[PDB]
């Protein structure tokens, strides 16, 4: 697979695609 | 974190898997 | 604000907008 | 849960806020 | 709720989410 | 250009692309 | 109107242009 | 306007409500 | 990675994420 | 093909990779 | 119609809208 | 190419039609 910059909502749409059923967390504060 | 890793720098889909439940 | 019909990626995009840099969990059933 | 309620039914932005960190 | 930068199509998707049934106008010329 | 099936946010994203900085109104029924 | 026609039926980009400012 | 307010600067969802019909 | 239900623009967005700057073809039937 | 399989059925990201250049 | 900058996934969503049934290719390497 | 034309510079929807099959 390939890399690149994912920012704002593009990052959570990528998480959605990757994780889907499993769910994910999005924590920009960490 | 994820922002610093996948946004400011680049990241792979495998790294994004790190943030799945 | 109005009521929403939100499926798939659109739900996560709405969470991103509502929660922002506070972050969020996405936890579907199964 | 919310994922299902928003999609099968409807939900408010105020409801979505409950999943904020 | 939270703030942040909304540009291009992200701004009108945010309007859609906020306004929904009511509709909105998007006038970048003002 | 081809015919489109456009629901929800996708309709507003298409308006954004078609109208651009001329802007647009989004006026659903009810 | 257009919102319904695009979703329930189909519409063209030329039709969408009518909602430009 | 909305671009200057919500894009170049930041804006709240409540300000975006200013542009609802 | 999980299985996906991907329609419309969402399919092309997933191709973009999976293929990246390697690029891709989008070839629907008919 | 893939466009139909992803939408009517389901598909994997590994399947989608086959349409990469 | 109008111009403007289309980058990342926004470019392939625009291709999808424009081309639809016909399909398209996205080749950033050219 | 398309990136240099529609992203780095601007492009019209008619130019994007150049990349339809
Ligand atoms: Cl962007
Ligand atoms: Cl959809
Ligand atoms: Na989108
Ligand atoms: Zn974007
Ligand atoms: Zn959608």
């Amino acid at each position: 697979f390939v890399n690149q910059h994912l920012c704002g909502s593009h990052l959570v749409e990528a998480l959605y695609l990757v994780c889907g059923e499993r769910g994910f967390f999005y924590t920009p504060k960490t | 974190g994820i922002v610093e890793q996948c946004c400011t720098s680049i990241c792979s889909l495998y790294q994004l898997e790190n943030y799945c439940n």
